[PDB]
């Protein structure tokens, strides 16, 4: 699969999402983290 | 021409995001093998992503979805993992850096559980681990995962 199907914006995959057009998407958090150890 | 804000971890903006993050932890059936092994996160950083020309190339992308899904964009927050998110930050997400063989084609992936995205922080699988210590579930190396708007509009369902 290339772009979304005809009518449709977007992929539900089952939850994950997928889209095929850069502009669908805004990266508007940058999360910076570590796992912790579990005690 | 993108500017990060620092947000405060006394900020409810910085809170809302950080609850997101800790609440959307899973059990994964691969016991770890990709992201590691935890129950929770150790939060540094969080800071918005200001870039003036990448929103206004989403919502305008928005509302043609919007016109063509009865008058409703579908907007979801979600995560994103990958290698290349200093990249996404700068210059957007684009499909043209998209693998061919994933298991709903050549497309950009999120989740709405934060240890999802996780999984992808180092590559497919996990990669190799952390550049550093190549260990998928590095406790020292610091991760950034991406809190993104997506516009999903009339979604197609697949197994
Ligand atoms: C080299 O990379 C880039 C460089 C510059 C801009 C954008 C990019 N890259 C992406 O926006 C990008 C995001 C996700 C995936 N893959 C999956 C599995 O979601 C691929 C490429
Ligand atoms: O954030 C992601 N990056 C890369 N691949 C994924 C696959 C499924 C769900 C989320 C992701
Ligand atoms: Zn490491």
């Amino acid at each position: 699969m290339a772009h979304s199907p005809p009518g449709h914006h977007s992929v539900t995959g089952r939850a994950e999402y997928v889209i095929y057009r850069g502009e669908q998407a805004y990266p508007e958090y940058l999360i910076t983290y570590q796992i912790m150890r579990p005690e | 021409g993108t500017i990060l804000i620092d947000l405060s971890p006394d900020d409810k903006e910085f809170q809302s995001v950080e609850e997101e993050m800790q609440s959307t932890v899973r059990e994964h059936r691969d016991g770890g093998h990709a992201g590691g092994i935890f129950n929770r996160y150790n939060i540094l950083k969080i800071q918005k992503v200001c870039n003036k020309k990448l929103w206004e190339r989403y919502t305008h992308r928005r509302k043609e979805v919007s016109e063509e899904n009865h008058n409703h964009a579908n907007e979801r927050m979600l995560f994103h993992g990958s290698p290349f998110v200093n990249a996404i930050i700068h210059k957007g997400f684009d499909e043209r850096h998209a693998y061919i063989g994933g298991m709903f084609g050549a497309g950009i992936y999120f989740a709405e559980n934060s240890s999802k995205s996780n999984q992808y922080v180092y590559g497919i699988g996990g990669g190799t681990g952390c550049p550093v210590h190549k260990d998928r579930s590095c406790y020292i190396c610091h991760r950034q995962l991406l809190f993104c708007r997506v516009t999903l509009g009339k979604s197609f369902l697949q197994f």
